[PDB]
């Protein structure tokens, strides 16, 4: 099974206290870009 | 196997309020619930209530329902298997009924009753209060005496004079020397302040190949004085 | 101190949306200590 | 507070007497579960039981939970003397506080005697620069930890300005209190000799202090 | 006070798996023209719903940084791209 | 997106709880385990000749593999006596070198993942003879006993 | 498949009864009705829509709290 | 290399041994029989794109016909009311036209090997009902007793 993290803060790396389960990735385009990326994800956050 | 640690210790006058807390050290804090005690001397042991770090199920004791309004914090994880989270429990009391010393600590399995007991304790802060303010610290030495001339022992110790509110912490060498060291608590003079004596062992040989050097430390009254225990002492049978 | 974009290599376009993401093995089996056990047929 | 503890309790190597206590039908006799605690007086507690009969791990089977339907005990077995101070008894319902107790210290005989240590300082240079002093004259190394001591300038009745302290314990088995002498200046050197008398059951031991040295 | 030892089928319980996984993505009939870069018409349609649910006061590891899907992930991506050229013109008779 | 909340719990949504919360949610378990055919069906739910696109094989390989690390760890309950029965008793007693703590220390008190983590090094040689002194010899027993 | 009779209790055999009432909704009819007078196709077409739903605690209802029990029953 | 003494027997260690001595060392096959993941691993122990080396495939096909000819003997026991349990007892009597001989003559005097070479034409009709006589009609039984 793969899994997900959960809290918005989370910077790259570290457990992360707020988890749910998935088996299958949410929807990734595969964009093909150097230097930037764009029609991504978002966070709710601040960009972190 | 986790330890926990509140802080001050110290002095407070009827009307204000003052909050102490409490934090976990090496172990998850959330999946286990809260609780403060007391054990005054007027009335023993005496317990409150609790909350739980994760939702918030309080259970407050009757006699301490009415005064005390209290939060805590969020999770700070460590790894998987540990983790730091705050907890600030604040008091109003106004009452020297409730003067003694405040644990906070807590352990369980928690999936069955017995569903809060108290386990992996704190340090204990002590809730002295006080309508007498804060009187400061002063501090000289204790001339070397003899233990036994036979065994080459003398004892030799530092100041430790009438101060108010209790308790206050005295180091030497800041650190590195704890065995054999000792020292014991404080009296109560009839007009209402402390005093103990501070002394400790060593063999009577070592003069001139190490420093002894006591520290005095109360904190509110944020002063900290360390002294040189003149290691020349006037006993009789020290001398010979 | 200054610094600069460089995309040295471009997987980082997939850590951009791949990060909350980690398999992750299934080990379904455990044994523990309880106090049944059924009839000794002896 | 409503629970009832005995008073004393007592034994010797080898022991297994406990402090037990009891209360009223709303308080700590059946529905309940009730789990005790080893608390020195000035030190967290360490818990032997957490519910009747069987007890938390590290502490060891010298120590049994057991009770009927009107009080509660837990009979300590093999007692060696790092044993000796307060149990307090505790009954707890799903969602509902413990009650912690009214006053319980062990107390056992048989054991081998301490000889006291006694150490008097003379009230030293820069005191009577302020000037006000204190003979001070520390006890330990002793138990029984209970023990009388009085004052004395000149082996002539003095009657003003003494405390001496409740015995507080830290040491791994003996115990130790504090004494003093508050002041008046010259009333002193007035005299020519002192005195901090130390009284046991089993011996008197005195130490003087010739302040003119 | 006698203790077995007793065995459970289903424990929730996991390891830092290393698997190869694979593609799922709900399907465009898209009539009109033909052949994605690379869902094709291989990956496996995703299912109506997705389930997602929660593990809770759960705390577990992350690096993305040894994280192998991406390596996975670009793995792909350099592959099909070398069969879906090679069905196509090849131009060598333009070098001149 | 946003949370609904109808069932409960789920697949290892007991991995956060205890062990005696968990050791009743066994099933939310076994199922998902080996199902690789409601989630792959053996037919899609034409200018392309055959499906050898590696789509196609290497999610063969992760069939196979679904079964038959599950196919070995069912073997295991056949070597102990327990195909169709989730949990199990045992009979030989545990001697407690492997961890000195207490029954309710560990379903109240821990969680599944950790107790695998303090025994995971004394793994191997339990199930060395969790059917030996089990089940190997458990039935020559009735062999010999219902011989008569 | 033979997963699922693992779950119910099944294993190495072919036919399995079991404890929990069948509330007749899905079918009004006897038990004669059944064996003698239809077929199994002829059975699954008119339940294939309670089909799913039963198969949540065949094994809930009758193994999941089958052996708690003599997990807590075995106890002693 | 120069051969160590410590362990005993192992996989087949009991094939020149008599039926006896095997019969007690049945699981040292059971283990080694389907266990096709401790050997081969999920991921291994960068420049090739896919591993379609037929190193790759003809390994995959292997693994399978590991499982399926287990997971269709498994399935023989499991008609014959046998699944989690190696030995089995049987009800329907032999008819000793297969084989003349003792009970002691085969567990002592033969191996395992050295008993199917001489029933082995005998075998395929034997199986026609260890289970019919055996467990198709054991369990109408049951149907037809606890029907009360
Ligand atoms: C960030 O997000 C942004 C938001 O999505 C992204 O924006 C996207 O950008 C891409 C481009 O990179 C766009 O793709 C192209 O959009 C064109 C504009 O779409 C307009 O028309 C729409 C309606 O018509 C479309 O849809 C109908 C079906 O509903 C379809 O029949 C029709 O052909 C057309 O596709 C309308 O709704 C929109 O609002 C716009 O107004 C669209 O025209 C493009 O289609 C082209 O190109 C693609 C790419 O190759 C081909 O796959 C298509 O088949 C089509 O090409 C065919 O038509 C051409 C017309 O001239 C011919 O020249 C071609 O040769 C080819 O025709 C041959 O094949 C046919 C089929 O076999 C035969 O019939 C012919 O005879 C020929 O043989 C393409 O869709 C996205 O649309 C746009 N998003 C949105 C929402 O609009 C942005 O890209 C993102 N950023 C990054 C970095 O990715
Ligand atoms: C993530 O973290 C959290 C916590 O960190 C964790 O939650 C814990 O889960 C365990 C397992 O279930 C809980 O353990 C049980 O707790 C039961 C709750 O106690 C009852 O009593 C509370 C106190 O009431 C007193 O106070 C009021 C005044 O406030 C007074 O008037 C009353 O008269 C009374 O004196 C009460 O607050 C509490 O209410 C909460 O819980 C109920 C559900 O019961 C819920 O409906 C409420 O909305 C509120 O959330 C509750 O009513 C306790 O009863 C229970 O004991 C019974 O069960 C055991 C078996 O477990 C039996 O042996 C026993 O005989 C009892 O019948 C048991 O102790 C624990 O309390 C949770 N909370 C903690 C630890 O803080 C989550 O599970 C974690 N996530 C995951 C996935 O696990
Ligand atoms: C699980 O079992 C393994 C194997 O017994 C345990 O690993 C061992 O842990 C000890 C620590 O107690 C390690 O010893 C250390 O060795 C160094 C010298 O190399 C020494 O200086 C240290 O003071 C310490 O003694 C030992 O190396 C290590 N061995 C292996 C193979 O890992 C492990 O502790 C067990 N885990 C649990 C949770 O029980
Ligand atoms: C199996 O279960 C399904 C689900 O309950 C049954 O399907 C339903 O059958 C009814 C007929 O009794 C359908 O109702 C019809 O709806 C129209 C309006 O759309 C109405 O005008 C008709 O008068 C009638 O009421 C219903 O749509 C249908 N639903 C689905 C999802 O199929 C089915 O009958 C059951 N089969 C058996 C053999 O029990
Ligand atoms: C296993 O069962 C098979 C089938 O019954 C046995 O094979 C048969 O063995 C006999 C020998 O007793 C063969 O008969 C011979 O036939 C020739 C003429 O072709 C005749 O001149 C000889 O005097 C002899 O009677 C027979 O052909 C052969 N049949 C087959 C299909 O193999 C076999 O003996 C059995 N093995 C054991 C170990 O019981
Ligand atoms: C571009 O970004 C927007 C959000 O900024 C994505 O969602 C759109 O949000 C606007 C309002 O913020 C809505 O009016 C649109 O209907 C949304 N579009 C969709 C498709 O949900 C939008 O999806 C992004 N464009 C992409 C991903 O192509
Ligand atoms: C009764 C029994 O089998 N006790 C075993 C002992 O033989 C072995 O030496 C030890 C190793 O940790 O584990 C335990
Ligand atoms: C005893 C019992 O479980 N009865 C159920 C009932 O709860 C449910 O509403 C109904 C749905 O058709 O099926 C039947
Ligand atoms: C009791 C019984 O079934 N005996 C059978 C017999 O019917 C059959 O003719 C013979 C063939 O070798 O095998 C034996
Ligand atoms: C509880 O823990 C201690 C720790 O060793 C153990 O001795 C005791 O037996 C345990 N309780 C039971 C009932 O086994």
């Amino acid at each position: 099974a793969i899994l997900k993290c959960k809290d918005k803060k989370f910077n790259g790396t570290g457990p992360c206290p707020s988890v749910s389960t998935v088996q299958c990735t949410h929807g990734i385009k595969p964009v093909v870009s150097t230097q930037l990326l764009l029609n991504g994800s978002l966070a709710e956050e601040e960009v972190m | 196997e986790g330890q926990l640690v509140q802080s001050g210790a110290e002095l407070k006058k009827p009307g204000a309020s003052v909050k102490i807390s409490c934090k976990t050290s090496g172990y998850r804090f959330n999946f286990y619930h809260i609780n403060w005690i007391r054990q005054t001397a007027g009335r023993g042991p005496e317990w409150m209530g609790w909350i739980s770090p994760y939702s918030g199920d309080k259970n407050l004791a009757p006699a301490f329902q009415d005064r005390v309004i209290m939060t805590t914090d969020t999770e700070v994880p460590v790894t998987s298997f540990t983790s730091t989270g705050a907890a600030y429990m604040e008091i109003r009391n106004l009452k020297f009924d409730d003067t003694g010393t405040y644990f906070c600590a807590k352990g369980l399995l928690r999936d069955g009753s017995s569903t809060w007991l108290p386990y992996l304790w704190g340090q204990g802060t002590l809730l002295t209060v006080s309508s007498a303010s804060t009187k400061g610290p002063s501090v000289f030495p204790l001339a070397p005496s003899s233990k036994s001339t036979s065994g080459g022992t003398a004892a030799l110790g530092c100041l430790v004079k009438d101060y108010f509110p209790e308790p206050v912490t005295v180091s030497w060498n800041s650190g590195a020397l704890t065995s054999g060291v000792h020292t014991f608590p404080a009296v109560l003079q009839s007009s209402g302040l402390y005093s103990l004596s501070s002394v400790v062992t060593v063999p009577s040989s070592s003069l001139g190949t190490q420093t002894y050097i006591c520290n005095v430390n109360h904190k509110p009254s944020n002063t900290k004085v360390d002294k040189r225990v003149e290691p020349k002492s006037c006993d009789k049978g020290l001398e010979v | 101190e200054t610094f600069r974009p460089g995309g040295g290599d471009m997987r980082d376009n997939w850590r951009s949306e791949l990060y909350k993401y980690k398999v992750v093995k299934i080990e379904p089996l455990g044994v523990a200590p309880t106090r049944c056990k059924r009839r000794v047929v002896g | 507070s409503v629970l009832t503890q005995s008073a004393s309790v007592s034994g010797s190597l080898g022991q297994s007497v406990t402090i037990s206590c009891t209360g009223p039908n709303s308080v700590c006799c059946s529905h309940k579960s009730i789990s005790w605690y080893q608390w020195p007086p000035g030190r967290a507690p360490t818990l032997i039981i957490y519910e009747d009969n069987e007890r938390a791990p590290g502490i060891s089977p010298r120590f049994s939970g057991y009770k009927s339907y009107w009080s509660a005990y837990l009979t300590i077995s093999d007692l060696r003397p790092e044993d000796e101070t307060t149990y307090y008894c505790c009954s707890y319902t799903h969602n509902s506080g413990c009650v912690f107790g009214t006053g319980t210290k062990v107390s056992v005989l048989g054991q081998s005697k301490a000889n006291p240590s006694v150490t008097l300082f003379p009230p030293s240079s820069e005191e009577l620069q302020a000037n006000k002093a204190t003979l001070v004259c520390l006890i330990s190394d002793f138990y029984p930890g209970a023990v009388t001591v009085a004052w004395k300038a000149d082996s002539s009745p003095v009657k003003a300005g003494v405390e001496t302290t409740t015995p507080s314990k830290q040491s791994n088995n003996k115990y130790a209190a504090s004494s003093y002498l508050s002041l008046t200046p010259e009333q002193w050197k007035s005299h020519r000799s002192y005195s901090c008398q130390v009284t046991h059951e089993g011996s008197t031991v005195e130490k003087t202090v010739a302040p003119t040295e | 006070e006698n203790l077995w030892v007793t065995v459970y089928y289903g424990v929730p319980v996991w390891k830092d798996a290393e698997t190869t996984l694979f593609c799922a993505s709900d399907a465009k009939a898209y009539e009109t023209e033909k052949h994605n870069v690379w869902a094709t018409h291989a990956c496996v349609p995703t299912d109506p719903n997705p389930q997602e649910i929660h593990l809770e006061n759960v705390t577990e590891e992350f690096n993305m940084w040894k994280n192998n899907m991406v390596e996975q992930m670009h793995t792909d991506i350099i592959s099909l791209w070398d069969q879906s050229l090679k069905p196509c013109v090849k131009l060598t008779p333009l070098c001149v | 997106a946003v949370g609904i909340g109808a069932v409960f719990l789920g697949f290892l949504g007991a991995a956060g709880s205890t062990m005696g919360a968990a050791s009743m949610t066994l099933t939310v378990q076994a199922r998902n385990l080996l199902s690789g055919i409601v989630q792959q069906q053996s037919n899609l739910l034409q200018q392309h000749l055959l499906k050898l696109t590696v789509w196609g094989i290497k999610q063969l390989q992760a069939r196979v593999l679904a079964v038959e690390r599950y196919l070995r760890d069912q073997q295991l309950l056949g070597i102990w006596g327990c195909s169709g029965k989730l949990i199990c008793c045992t009979n030989v007693p545990w001697n407690s070198s492997w961890s000195n703590r207490n029954l309710s220390e560990i379903w109240d008190n821990m969680t599944w993942l950790q107790w695998d983590k303090e025994i995971s090094n004394y793994t191997q040689i339990i199930y060395g003879l969790l059917e030996e002194s089990q089940n190997q010899q458990e039935k020559n027993e009735q062999d010999l006993l219902a011989l008569d």
